[PDB]
């Protein structure tokens, strides 16, 4: 046992058929010592007297919330979850694996540029009796997460994404991560405890905004443009510092420039696209912002 | 991410031309490796092109009959397989190798993607 | 006096060979203090060059060392050869065991990417507008 | 909502056999279990056995492990209690229910309840 | 030595057209990006538009896009802000704010370095 929160603690129960799980013994969190009875939930059978409660933990009927009484009084509740492991393999029914990049991802996270601010989201098919509860470090508290927040709803499979914002209190922009952030997820459905846990640099998460004001200028020779684009509004500042580098494709042909613009033959109907990256870090290409000829 | 083609059923003696895209990227200076996964067994190393295309590796249950090759700016790495026998039939995987570390005997340290099905009818 | 141009192409060239050698304890960075940022660079570009300067000096020693010469031996045409040679030119403008030690390469390219990318904005920066 | 509903109960021997079967309309999660509890004449309410429809290990009561025996059909969306060698102590109304807290012996974990079949086992 | 001194402030009547200016002192304009935003009695502080000094790329929020333009002239280190077509809504003290690097053109208050006393703009229906 161990605790998750005050008041609520967690039982990894190594489940097989036959039995026969963990001795767990509660204590009740009062000065009191005498006339102390314990209850289970939703019954009001005493199911032992005095300041502490012996329970055998070998399925998800010993948890829930057990209560400490004294002359007609609560004095404190104890709630049991647990950390179900089968075969070796903790449970992973709270979150969907979102199969990209690899396989065994729930949690994703994504940064927009340098600030030291990121964004995690996952996919749960569970709508009610559902909480999430979001922390982050790196390596040294210096990082602040929101509220898990629903993002967005799916439908058929009917899946919730969730999503929330993380941000490095003390970030240099312009030095180089030598420990990475890590992104701890608890994810508590009725009496079931899950774990979920993402390593990474603000460098290999970062995926830039699409390139903007993508604009055609016709050049003498009819079907040869000048292509034009600036830097997205949300990456980081100065440009000269933190510099992108871009690919224009003639979709319906290719060219890499570090440049806003480029040269290139439109064929009418077809559409000319522009994607961001960073100039010196192999990181996320941005979506494809688009122009037609 | 590169992408694997090139894939098919065919008879014993028979060929094909495998190849990996790239995109979103270019293949200019990189080590590629070809590697094979059979129905239950484990992944084993193919062939692997060195990131100049002078510097060639095959297992030795492939040579003279496999014959790897770059692709100039077209960013794909092929892999030509004659003389095919059931031996052979297998998923067919293609990966970033530097240094031709995997084809070559050592252990790296892994994948990606979806293969290419391959199959030689006995 | 810095070659800005020269310093900005070499570095950049840097971020390519890195990535090229691998896609994807104990070395240097460049930390918050070391005034790596434009507002640091414009009041004295020394203290961040210096600093650029110790770790180029270091990975260029690790990139010789056994480590990297011992083996499976790396290709005779591996962009290693090109990064280590690029490095010192680099440092020289700014100042004119068995195995599966492959661990230890990837845990060093993997950290010699991270160097190189900040050295490279610090020089596409200088270029701009010192 | 999913439903449950059961059947195969009846009148039988004291030592046939019989199989009980619980066809649901759907499983909320797909880690879902059904469960069979039963309800003899006197006794409060009683946990048998539970499978989930991804498979594994099922979860039984010790008084019927091995004789009862609990297996799924997905292709029919029908859990089945293969019952042999049956007792007069059998007797009861033989209950299914559905939970997301796979392993329960728990009537107030399970969600979801079919109306019952009965078992009567005339010696 | 860090200022940032804004101008233009005045009463407008509605359709009317105002040009505000933030003079820079002692950095370089091309070292940071610039943002404008603008305080509205008894509300929050919000941004309005932010420029890259060495690029000329300009964001706008919403409320403002269409309207308003941000320019910048390096030489003399200021920053320009032309509000087109006001209304009583746009009535606010407008601030001149420098962006901590790292930072996007949107940036939050919070990733202000330094401020602008502010300038006021009302827009009198
Ligand atoms: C996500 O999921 C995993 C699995 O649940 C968590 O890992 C567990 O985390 C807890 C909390 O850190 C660990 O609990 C600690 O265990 C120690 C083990 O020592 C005992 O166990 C051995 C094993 O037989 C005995 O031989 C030995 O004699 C001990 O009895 C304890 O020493 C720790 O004690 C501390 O906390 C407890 C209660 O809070 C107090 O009683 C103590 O005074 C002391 O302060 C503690 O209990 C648990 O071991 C980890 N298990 C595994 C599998 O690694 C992750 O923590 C959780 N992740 C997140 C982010 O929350």
């Amino acid at each position: 046992i161990w605790e998750l929160k005050k008041d609520v603690y967690v039982v990894e129960l190594d489940w097989y058929p036959d039995a026969p799980g963990e001795m767990v013994v509660l204590t009740c969190d009062t000065p009191e010592e005498d006339g102390i009875t314990w209850t289970l939930d939703q019954s009001s059978e005493v199911l032992g007297s005095g300041k502490t409660l012996t329970i055998q933990v070998k399925e998800f009927g010993d948890a829930g919330q057990y209560t400490c009484h004294k002359g007609g009084e609560v004095l404190s509740h104890s709630l049991l979850l647990l950390h179900k492991k089968e075969d070796g393999i903790w449970s992973t029914d709270i979150l969907k694996d979102q199969k990209e990049p690899k396989n065994k991802t729930f949690l994703r996270c994504e940064a927009k540029n340098y600030s030291g601010r990121f964004t995690c989201w996952w996919l749960t098919t569970i709508s009610t009796d559902l909480t999430f509860s979001v922390k982050s470090s790196r390596g040294p508290q210096g990082v602040t997460c929101g509220a898990a927040t629903l993002s967005a709803e799916r439908v058929r499979n009917k899946e919730y994404e969730y999503s929330v914002e993380c941000q490095e209190d003390s970030a240099c922009p312009a030095a180089e991560e030598s420990l990475p952030i890590e992104v701890m997820v608890d994810a508590v459905h009725k009496l079931k405890y899950e774990n979920y846990t993402s390593s990474f640099f603000i460098r290999d998460i970062i995926k830039p905004d699409p390139p903007k004001n993508l604009q055609l200028k016709p050049l003498k020779n009819s079907r040869q443009v000048e292509v034009s684009w600036e830097y997205p509004d949300t990456w980081s500042t100065p440009h000269s510092y933190f510099s992108l580098t871009f690919c224009v494709q003639v979709q319906g042909d290719r060219v890499f420039t570090d440049k806003t613009s480029a040269t290139v033959i439109c064929r009418k109907n077809a559409s000319i696209s522009v994607r961001a990256q960073d100039r010196y870090y192999s990181s996320s290409w941005s979506e494809w912002a688009s122009v037609p000829c | 991410q590169l992408v694997e083609s090139g894939g098919g059923l065919v008879q014993p003696g028979g060929s094909l031309r495998l190849s990996c895209a790239a995109s979103g990227f270019t293949l200019d200076y990189l080590a590629i490796g070809w590697f094979r996964q059979a129905p239950g067994k484990e992944r084993e190393g193919v062939s692997c092109v060195s990131s100049s295309g002078q510097y060639t590796y095959y297992a030795d249950s492939v040579k003279g009959r496999f014959t790897i090759s770059r692709d100039n700016a077209e960013s794909t790495v092929y892999l030509q397989m004659n003389s095919l026998k059931p031996e052979d039939t297998a998923v067919y995987y293609c990966a970033t190798d530097p240094e031709c570390y995997r084809v070559r005997g050592y252990y790296n340290g892994d994948y990606w993607g979806q293969g290419t099905q391959v199959t030689v009818s006995s | 006096s810095p070659a800005w141009t020269q310093c900005q192409q070499l570095s950049q060239k840097l971020c390519t060979l890195a990535w090229s050698a691998h896609p994807l304890n104990d070395v240097p960075h460049i930390q918050c203090g070391d005034g790596c940022d434009p507002q640091g660079l414009r009041d004295n570009s020394q203290f961040c060059l210096q600093r650029i300067h110790q770790g180029l000096i270091f990975y260029e020693k690790l990139l010789g060392s056994d480590i990297f010469t011992g083996e499976p031996s790396l290709l005779p045409d591996s962009p290693v050869g090109q990064l280590h040679a690029s490095l010192l030119g680099l440092s020289q403008l700014l100042q004119p065991q068995p195995w599966q030690r492959l661990l230890l390469r990837f845990k060093i390219l993997r950290s010699l990417q991270a160097f190189v990318a900040v050295a490279a904005r610090v020089f596409a920066h200088g270029a701009a507008t010192l | 909502e999913v439903q449950l509903v059961e059947s195969g109960g009846g009148l039988v021997q004291a030592g046939g056999s019989l199989r009980l079967s619980c066809a649901a309309s759907g499983r909320t999660f797909s880690w879902s279990a059904v469960g069979w509890f039963r309800q003899a004449p006197g006794k409060e309410r009683e946990f048998v056995a539970a499978i989930r429809w991804s498979g594994g290990s099922p979860y039984y009561a010790d008084s019927v492990k091995d004789r009862f025996t609990i297996s799924r059909d997905n292709a029919k969306n029908t859990v089945y209690l293969q019952m042999n060698s049956l007792r007069p102590e059998d007797t009861a109304v033989y209950l299914c229910g559905e939970t997301s807290l796979f392993p329960t012996s728990r009537g107030s974990h399970y969600d979801t309840w079919g109306q019952g079949t009965q078992v009567t086992v005339s010696s | 030595e860090v200022q940032l001194v804004e101008s233009g402030g005045g009463l407008v009547q509605p359709g009317g057209s105002l040009r505000l200016s933030c003079a820079a002192s002692g950095f370089t304009l091309d070292d940071y990006a610039i943002a404008w935003f603008r305080q509205a009695p008894g509300k929050e502080r919000e941004g309005v538009s932010g420029i890259d000094s060495g690029d000329g790329s300009a964001y706008y929020a919403d409320s403002v896009k269409g309207r308003f333009t941000i320019s910048s002239d390096n030489a003399k280190n200021t920053v320009y802000l032309q509000m087109n077509s006001l209304r009583p809504e746009d009535t606010a003290v407008y601030y001149c704010a420098r962006v901590r690097t790292g930072w996007g053109l949107n940036a939050p208050d919070y990733a202000m370095d330094y401020w602008g006393k502010g300038t006021l703009v009302t827009v009198s229906s």
